[PDB]
């Protein structure tokens, strides 16, 4: 322990967060934030469960080495230097925040588990930073590319869920998967899952794949993009505006203008062990 | 608890016109009260002789373009209709009976039919769908038109119906399950054989248009709902909608767009009986007429027989999947409705024992049913109405035997939730959260620890106690809530299971909110179990050597 108090102190001036040291507080089964602390009883905190507790700052997080748990969904955290220090973090959750500073997590060599959906993050290269992690949930955010988790070999859980991805080919070698989530984002090929015979859950519903506009014509050709694990197109399920699939091509018949086309399609597929269906809609705008 | 009416004998039809609920029950017409389901007026179709029988409602036909009136068709004087004619703003009534080669006065079966009613061009139109065998003409499908002088209806041309040759009319029949008008068309829902001297049987959808009575682009499209692949080919009960934004999305549907909400049921050996076993899917008009517009077929068999306008079939079934993923399984679903709050698409159902539930609808998966209990034993009917509008939060009206009940569409409070999740998985809308031991609404909260988000696991038992060293046994961790509430679902997608030191490998395809399974090894240790929300424990389980 680099940091620490010398002098037994009340938690209320530890702790600046109102909410955060009430917590501290009831974890210790103190009767009152202005009560004394020592830190004794600071090191024999094992894991701290706030959940939608309207925490701001987890500031005197510091002085909790031995600290391994921690619970922080539902708060209005956007700062997690005061964590950088604690060598001993395992379990960090963190959802519904607004942290998109995971640089702060750069030594925590013994991380685990981390949690990170609904926090507005569209960068995560910080994660470069720690190998180690076997489980990391960064569903609902802004993520784009996600090249990084290209080091990430030791995850046996990912959730990427609900984000902006068309590009997976960074996960070809995370063979060490075996659940993965993917729905929501902008898959068009799932030809870099080929490999992963390791899984046993998988989700692939509800993708978002758009096109480049195109100008309109009375007689509207667009190439079937979606493709399959193997390389194969993925024979339509249903096409607006009453088109036709003549593989591999989709067909209109526009007579008059319309700003857009599209289709839905439907392909269960199976990976290693996983039972999954590759599913969602391609939009085409036109000019 | 909720408005119900009970009649004298059994309800065959309800509509609904201007806040005034009609009845279609054997012997009497009943006009209950919109508000309070109160009886204001009845009419006494009673028992008519010809040798009493009894007079089975058959259908119902309110219309209002040449004056105020509904029609009634019974079972007795050869399916015979009469008027009802409404005296202002509200006992008159008429009757419609006039060389015997044909009877369009004669419009209804005593063994099964479905009327639909609209004008086109300046004339009321019936189309009907009877059910028959051998005796003297009822059409099977036919649309014979009212005159003006509203005392008689009349055929136009051959065409104006579609029949079954007299040679099949008893061998194999066919029952009109229901019917309905979309798109410019007219469709008729159908259970009949797979083809002549056939063992097994079918669902149908029928389509064609009218012109003066047209009847000109008729066909015939066998559909199946099957299981990941069993098959449930007994169309049991079907509602027509609009779907809710989520349910489009998955199904690219549109707003606006028709969809058909079809219950299906497994059918007995080589019969149409079906057993206890239910499949519901949805079919887009749009998807089935893009089918009906595309080119392998043969000649309508029951019509032409073995050998200007075609009468035509298919002879491949269009096929969906079960939207429940085979959540209904093993009970008999016998009546369906659909309403949409919010982007959420809600069927509430029935059993063939009596109990209504309202169900979220999605192509991602089941939801547990929010309401769920028990109306009369009587079998639902799948005779439905849903009143569901803007500033106003709707209901249901639903049949079982001589009673109709008021259901509301926001289902029935929290009170009836067994654990923090079921309470948690309850649909926005229902308002429920829990308060440490019981789950109920926002403001009747004792302990100010209401949530409509968090849940804490808990333990119960583990199987084995112990276990060999190097063994890599299942252990079996049975208890509570150990999944967790994400989007506005739960799953066990965060859950871990950690063995004093060493983390317990799940494997999740096995596990579900109350069961956890994993593999354990390479003492007397502790198991803590996170839900990603906390943590608990168990203090048991030994690393033994035999």
């Amino acid at each position: 322990a680099m940091e620490t108090i010398t002098v037994p102190t009340p938690i209320k001036q530890i702790f600046s967060d109102d909410a955060f040291a009430e917590t501290i507080k009831d974890n210790l089964k103190k009767k009152s934030v202005t009560d004394a602390v020592t830190q004794n009883e600071l090191n024999s905190i094992d894991q701290i469960i706030a959940n939608n507790s309207d925490i701001k700052s987890v500031q005197g997080i510091q002085y909790l080495p031995n600290v391994t748990k921690l619970f922080l969904n539902g708060n209005k955290l956007t700062d997690i230097k005061p964590l950088a220090n604690l060598k001993n973090l395992g379990w960090l959750f963190l959802d519904e925040n607004k942290v998109k500073d995971l640089s702060s997590l750069k030594d925590l060599k013994k991380l685990k588990s981390l949690s990170l959906e609904h926090n507005g993050i569209s960068d995560i290269n910080g994660l470069v930073h720690l190998p180690q992690l076997e489980s990391l949930y960064l569903g609902n955010n802004k993520i784009t590319d996600i090249t990084v988790l290209s080091r990430l070999t030791k995850l046996d859980t990912l959730s990427l869920e609900d984000n902006q991805i068309s590009d997976i080919v960074p996960l070809a070698g995370l063979t060490k998967l075996q659940n993965l989530y993917l729905s929501k984002n902008h898959i068009s090929d799932l030809r870099a899952l080929a490999g992963l015979k390791n899984l046993d859950v998988l989700e692939l519903f509800s993708q978002e794949c758009l096109n480049k506009p195109i100008n309109h014509q009375s007689n509207l050709v667009v190439p079937n993009t979606v493709k399959n694990t193997d390389g194969s197109l993925v024979t339509p399920e249903i096409i607006s505006d009453d088109g036709d699939y003549e593989k591999p091509n989709v067909k209109w018949h526009l007579p008059e203008f319309t700003n857009e086309v599209s289709f839905i399609f439907y392909q269960p597929v199976t990976i290693g062990k996983a039972k999954a269906r590759f599913h969602g809609r391609v939009t085409q705008p036109l000019k | 608890q909720l408005p119900n009416f009970t009649a004298e004998t059994p309800i065959q039809n309800v509509i609904l016109h201007e806040h005034h609920i009609f009845l279609g029950a054997t012997n009497y017409i009943y006009v209950l009260n919109e508000e309070d389901l109160q009886k204001v007026a009845e009419y006494k179709t009673g028992p008519v002789l010809e040798v009493w029988k009894d007079n089975i409602n058959m259908a119902l036909v309110v219309d209002t373009y040449y004056d105020d009136q509904l029609i009634s068709c019974g079972s007795v004087n050869r399916g015979t209709c009469q008027r009802h004619v409404f005296p202002h703003n509200h006992s008159e009534v008429h009757c419609i009976f006039s060389e015997p080669s044909q009877c369009p006065d004669c419009v209804v079966s005593a063994l099964g039919a479905k009327v639909l009613s609209s004008v086109k061009d300046r004339f009321i139109n019936f189309f009907v769908g009877n059910t028959i065998n051998s005796s003297y003409p009822l059409h099977s499908i036919s649309v014979r038109r009212l005159k003006e002088t509203k005392d008689g209806f009349m055929f136009l041309t051959d065409q104006s119906y579609i029949d079954v040759l007299p040679e099949f009319r008893d061998s194999y029949p066919i029952k009109y399950v229901h019917a309905f008008e979309s798109n410019n068309f007219i469709y008729f829902l159908t259970v009949q054989r797979e083809t002549l001297d056939a063992q097994t049987f079918h669902t149908r959808i029928i389509r064609f248009c009218s012109i003066n009575s047209g009847l000109h682009s008729y066909m015939e499209m066998p559909l199946e709902c099957i299981l990941t692949k069993e098959v449930f080919n007994i169309l049991q009960a079907a509602y027509v909608s609009k779907p809710g934004a989520q349910l489009a999305r998955q199904i690219g549907a549109s707003l606006n767009d028709d969809i058909l909400f079809a219950v299906f049921a497994q059918s007995k050996p080589d019969s149409a009986e079906p057993m206890d076993r239910s499949a519901m899917c949805a079919f887009p008009i749009k998807y089935v007429n893009d089918f009906f517009n595309k080119i392998n077929v043969r000649c309508l068999q029951h019509f032409y027989g073995p050998n200007d306008e075609y009468r035509t079939e298919f002879t491949t079934a269009l096929q969906r999947v079960d939207l429940f993923m085979g959540q209904f399984s093993e009970v008999l679903l016998t009546s369906i409705s659909t309403f949409i709050k919010g982007d959420l698409t809600i069927a509430n159902l029935g059993t063939s024992e009596g109990r209504f539930m309202q169900v979220v609808v999605s192509r991602s998966g089941p939801s547990t049913p929010h309401v769920n209990f028990l109306l009369d034993s009587h079998p639902v009917s799948p005779e439905v109405i849903v009143e569901h509008t803007l500033n106003q939060n709707g209901y249901t009206l639903v049949i079982t035997g001589k009673k109709i009940t008021k259901i509301p569409l926001n289902g029935l409070g929290c009170r009836h939730f067994q654990s923090c999740s079921q309470c948690l998985s309850a649909p926005p809308f229902v308002q429920c959260g829990w308060c440490h031991d019981k789950c109920v609404r926002s403001e009747e909260c004792l302990s100010g620890t209401w949530t409509q988000q968090i849940c804490l696991p808990a333990i119960y038992k583990v199987f084995p106690n112990s276990a060999p060293l190097e063994g890599g046994t299942r252990l079996t961790i049975c208890g509570w809530d150990f999944g967790f509430r994400r989007n506005n679902k739960f799953d066990l997608k965060k859950t871990r299971v950690l063995l004093g030191n060493e983390s317990c490998t799940l494997t999740l395809s096995e596990s579900t909110m109350n069961t956890l399974k994993c593999t354990v090894g390479p003492f007397n240790m502790s198991i803590i179990i996170s839900n990603g929300h906390g943590t608990t424990q168990y203090s048991t389980f030994s690393y033994v050597d035999p």
